[PDB]
């Protein structure tokens, strides 16, 4: 799904057990392989150190 | 002329130009306000966004 | 950049409640996430990339 | 760079499964391609150029030694030795080298 | 002093107001801090935003481009036409900007290197260069043993080894008010040629050669040329560039991936 | 609006954009222990962010022939991080819950529940004789559940789980006089209460007294036309609030 | 009079009749984190009765040809109740601890001890090339000891414990420049010290960074004639002060 | 001015205080001076303390490393991380404390040799040289004639030969408030893998090479570099290493006596 | 700017940062009260200390 825009689509579907996991990724935002080509990711790659929160909106 | 560091410093322009003055470093001023809000109505934190 | 010591934990998420739908509407369903950063964000010690490199002249 | 232990003892009995590992992490330091060796001293026995593996090189020991991992990126070096017997004393080298760091680990094996 | 907004404290709330629940559709950035979606102490914060700025983030020296040129042949010696294409480790940060704006400090390392010359005793004094600029239109030199060099009003520096290296200021030099680093459409009325090329640019070509003469041995020297954005102001920007560039005049690429992939969507 | 809450405790939140109003217990809000009713002769600790904040318990299925579900409360807790481990070096302890349950469906099902905490709901055993066991009355942070079926005889030590008399031998139309919501799923998706400390003694242990129970009773049973998702399952999240313990000693 | 003290703690009290002076750290006393300092974007929890207090470390005895003990400092107290149970389920935390040794003799032995605590003590291996590992670092509140005869070279992962080296490779003597107090059976029968938090950042990790070392050295060794009591214990109690802790997070 | 206590007049008492006699058990040094068991003068006291400060004591310049790389060679060039661990003149001074604080001088005495040449007739100009350093994370270069090296936003220096030796400051640059000299406790939060390692005071790489060519004949040189810690404060003194050093990374050692012996208590 | 030393001297600062002053080497200041007597109660010179 990396070659197309599935990339970005998460899957959800209509489960028949309860509590299961979506999805779960690392947060390095700078060396993980998710948040890296992000434009967050492509800012923090010019520099070495950072701090801060981070949001994450959902939709 | 003289003015503050990162104490005192002290510069002086010797040329007649205006760009071979040096780096100025020190224009620290930010607006987000164009790129993360660029809406017409105003939208207030607390109250829903409809 | 990859390292160990200053390891900033993970992010998941979980099923609360399934997924419920009517009659003649698909089941399956897609979710997008965006990221960005707070207001008391900051950087430091610039460097250069790793991403793009070069052998000759263009 | 750096191995958890760069020399120690072990021992193993005749036709059981030899296992000398060599672990290692990254410093921040360290942003070049990833080069990885073994050597015996009774020549290398195994090579990691590339991201691909070179492992015919000691007749000898052909197919009696892989890697155990598969995240040979992520501080794996370890060797799979099967079938133990004489011939296979000697000093081991498990040299690692990413710019710009080097690491060593010599695994003296006795039987 | 440009420093980052300090947390506030909060206690438990149980009310309407939800501050996290917004609308992604109108395009509108979510702007929630920690101090609204749980329990938070009065931190001050320090940290300065300084070091992230348009003027610390670009002057910085960086290599453009550089040739060479022997001293015993006939038109030995260097053209270049003034560009930042070409070097892909400065071209990327000046793309994440459509306009630009800035006066350049330039830079020359200037080195030497004998050549296998077959006489003996071989033994030359310092070298001198020249680095003649040539503004868009001016006449151009056609070898180095011409009369365009000297007799010649056209900005240039003379430089011999063994010192510092020598170094001009030039300053915004465009028909419009910002360099484009980016241009849509045709050059010429009928919509026919090449396709992202712009006059707003244009700088002028550079003409290196050598002031001495064929002692006993050849001498190849080699130029590096350094720029140095001052007084910079960014506008419109843009995504950074992701693809591998392939050529010096457009955009051409190959497609790829957007990102290197992992095992599974849970790891 | 007016159908939008959102609710935090120490480092988790509750966000719900449909949903009823909150019912505050009997009318009062849980706090500390004033010193005037104050019996503990030292002084109490309070962690109040380390227990403090919304647990999840296990999930639970809503088939169509359901008959209910109960969880004795400061006991499901047991096992649930810090709470869970102060509640055993320590001898006492009080503390005032936020109880939240939640069950969404579309619009095209149709049911209702009674989402009731009933306090120091003793229970009845199957035999006349004998009392229920611990192991059968309760469960870490898991559901028992009632039947539609009257136990038999037979049995030795079990609950009586006819939800006609809602296992406490009373009427069980009756229960609303307790705090409440109802579940509809026509225009409610959750319901949430906040219940004070309520006991006869400022403080008590809390191994051997359950002082609430959150019942769950379909009154109206799910219900949907083929095609509509099958499985509807039920969450409930608990939070203490105003916690304080006392008479510090070994684990047990 | 002037060589009685009374120190309490929580629900715990120490009192010794005949003791000197109690040495205070670098002249700082143990306190929580002013704001102008935190960099946690969160809010800490503060128990503050259930781990300030007197936690007793195991015995050891002292025979006459002793060599030395050492514990490792927040490292010891990994197991005893609320402070360890703390220590596990959070991320970051600080403190400040009360350290007291007491070892008691008749007036007619003779000895002396060295109580020091060594802040970020490094130590070194028995094999120039290894390090030594965890299990022969630190154990949980029990004593590892130092030697009089240098360690073989032949061990893989040892600690070089010559005690004319104190293990980190400098003079046993030099010692004394950090915070101190020596056990004298002549006059002396505990030895008592209030080391606040030192370390170059305002909280950190508490599994993977011994910020102290409590380490007993004995200079004049024990000795007695014949009849007197032929086995001296000592044993050590710390009490942290001023805990608080940040970042929750499933046990580990 | 920092200047030392004079010493006051006595006169010979006879009372119940006694100054001499006290505990040593309570870790409190005696305070007693001179004038307290005999008669002294009153002697005006002029000596200063100055020279003994912390700045006075370490603000002074030591080598550190220094390498080698030869001119006609593929990959010839000298790379090198940046830690005070390896000399062993300059690594004491800094392990008399705990937590440093200080900011930098660099310093590069750059020298070249001529190798054994085999054509007739060898005669080479200036050299220049080329000092970059590397954040911790940035991109490395592999070899010489490679395209990290110019087209890069790092800070280099450019040096010719016969000058002054070239010089950069930099300030503090770490994550802490403070370097550690020391650091007890594992980097993995299951307690494997090495011992005494920290984040806390990496610094980057330091990569140099020729900017020249191969004209005749190989050209090796060698580069020193040289500390200077200013601005510094020290935290936590600590007792001076002993025992001899015998690696980089840990701080193993051999067991060795305390102090050289004599041959009897009463000489 | 000007001050005394070791009559006086004029020193300017040129650089607009910190890290690129020149050394200090006037911090005269000293307070051995933290390694000397770190006790609790304070310790009289002439009184025995028991």
């Amino acid at each position: 799904n990396v070659s197309s825009l599935k990339a970005y689509q998460i899957p959800v579907q209509s489960n028949s057990d309860n509590g299961k996991q979506v999805f779960g990724f690392p947060l390095q935002p700078g060396a993980n392989n998710v948040l890296n080509r992000t434009l967050l990711g492509e800012i923090l790659n010019y520099y070495t150190h950072w701090s801060g929160s981070i949001k994450l909106t959902f939709m | 002329q003289v003015s503050t560091q990162k104490i005192h410093y002290t510069n002086i322009n010797y040329y007649k130009d205006a760009a071979s003055n040096s780096a100025n470093r020190q224009d620290f001023t930010q607006d987000p306000g164009k790129f993360t809000e660029p809406v017409k109505d105003i939208m207030v934190k607390t109250m829903p966004a409809l | 950049v990859e390292d160990e010591y200053t390891a900033a934990g993970y992010v998941t998420c979980w099923y609360q409640t399934n997924i419920v739908v009517p009659a003649d509407v698909q089941s399956s369903c897609d979710i997008l996430c965006f990221v960005s950063a707070c207001n008391d964000f900051s950087v430091r010690m610039l460097k250069d990339t790793p991403f793009i490199r070069q052998d000759t002249f263009y | 760079l750096s191995i958890t232990t760069p020399e120690e003892m072990i021992e193993k009995a005749k036709g059981e499964t030899a296992y000398l590992p060599c672990k290692f992490t990254l410093s921040p330091e360290d942003q070049g391609p990833l080069d990885i060796e073994w050597l015996i001293s009774p020549q290398v026995i195994i090579l990691y150029s590339g991201d691909k593996i070179y492992d015919d090189y000691y007749p000898d020991l052909k197919g009696r030694v892989h890697f155990t991992s598969n995240d040979l990126k992520s501080g794996d070096a370890s060797i799979n030795v099967t079938n133990l017997q004489l011939s296979d004393i000697g000093t081991y080298q498990c040299k690692v080298k990413k710019a710009p760091g080097v690491a060593n680990k010599k695994i003296h094996l006795v039987v | 002093v440009a420093r980052v907004a300090d947390t506030i404290s909060s206690r438990p709330t149980n009310s309407e107001s939800i501050p996290a629940l917004t609308a992604a559709e109108t395009g509108h950035t979510s702007q929630v801090v920690p101090s609204d979606t749980m329990q938070t102490r009065h931190v001050k914060n320090y940290h300065s935003r300084s070091e992230s700025s348009i003027e610390n983030f670009l002057c910085r020296s960086a290599c453009v481009y550089y040739a060479t040129y022997t001293n015993n042949s006939k038109k030995g010696f260097a053209e270049w036409v003034i560009n930042t294409r070409q070097v892909a480790q400065l071209r990327r940060k000046l793309e994440l900007f459509t306009y630009l704006r800035f006066d350049l400090e330039l830079t020359f390392v200037i080195t030497s290197a004998q050549q296998p010359s077959t006489a003996s005793s071989v033994d030359a004094p310092v070298q001198t260069h020249q680095i003649m600029y040539v503004p868009p239109g001016g006449p151009v030199p056609t070898k180095v043993k011409d009369y365009a060099w000297q007799t010649s009003t056209n900005p240039s520096v003379f430089w011999t080894e063994g010192n510092a290296p020598p170094r001009m200021s030039i300053p915004f030099i465009s028909i419009g008010n910002a360099y484009s680093c980016f241009y849509d459409g045709w050059t010429q009325f009928s919509r026919n040629g090449v396709y992202g090329i712009n006059t707003l640019n244009n700088m002028g070509t550079l003409y290196m050669r050598h002031v001495n003469e064929a002692g006993q041995g050849p001498i190849k020297s080699t130029v590096r040329i350094y720029f140095k954005p001052k007084h910079v102001k960014a506008w419109v920007p843009r995504p950074p560039r992701l693809c591998q560039y392939e050529k010096q005049k457009n955009v051409n690429f190959s497609p790829i991936g957007v990102t290197t992939s992992r095992t599974d969507i849970i790891t | 609006s007016d159908r939008v809450r959102s609710i935090t405790l120490g480092n988790s939140t509750i966000t719900t954009q449909e949903c009823a109003n909150v019912v505050v217990g009997y009318g009062v809000w849980p706090e500390y222990l004033k010193d005037n009713e104050a019996t503990a002769e030292d002084q109490p600790t309070q962690p109040d962010v380390a227990t403090c904040r919304f647990y999840t318990l296990e999930s639970v299925q809503w088939m169509k022939n359901s008959a209910g579900w109960w969880w004795k409360l400061p006991d499901a807790l047991s096992q649930m991080g810090l709470f869970g481990q102060n509640m055993q070096y320590h001898y006492l302890g009080r503390t005032g819950y936020t109880i939240h349950v939640q069950c969404n469906a579309s619009k095209f099902h149709q049911g209702c529940l009674l989402v009731v905490c009933v306090p120091e709901a003793e229970m009845g055993c199957s035999n006349l004789n004998n009392t229920p066991e611990f192991s059968e009355l309760s469960g870490g942070d898991s559901a028992r559940m009632f039947t539609d079926t009257q136990v038999g005889e037979s049995n030795a030590k079990k609950v009586q789980t006819a939800v006609w008399n809602a296992g406490m031998g009373v009427g069980v139309g009756n229960l609303t006089i307790f705090p409440h919501q109802w579940i509809n799923l026509r225009t409610n998706n959750s319901a949430t209460l906040v219940m004070p400390y309520i006991n006869s003694v400022p403080m008590d242990n809390m191994f051997r007294h359950n002082n609430l129970t959150l019942m769950i009773i379909p009154f109206v049973p799910l219900n949907y036309s083929e095609g509509s998702s099958p499985y509807v399952p039920i969450t409930v999240t608990i939070a203490p609030m105003c916690a304080e313990y006392n008479g510090l000693r070994l684990a047990s």
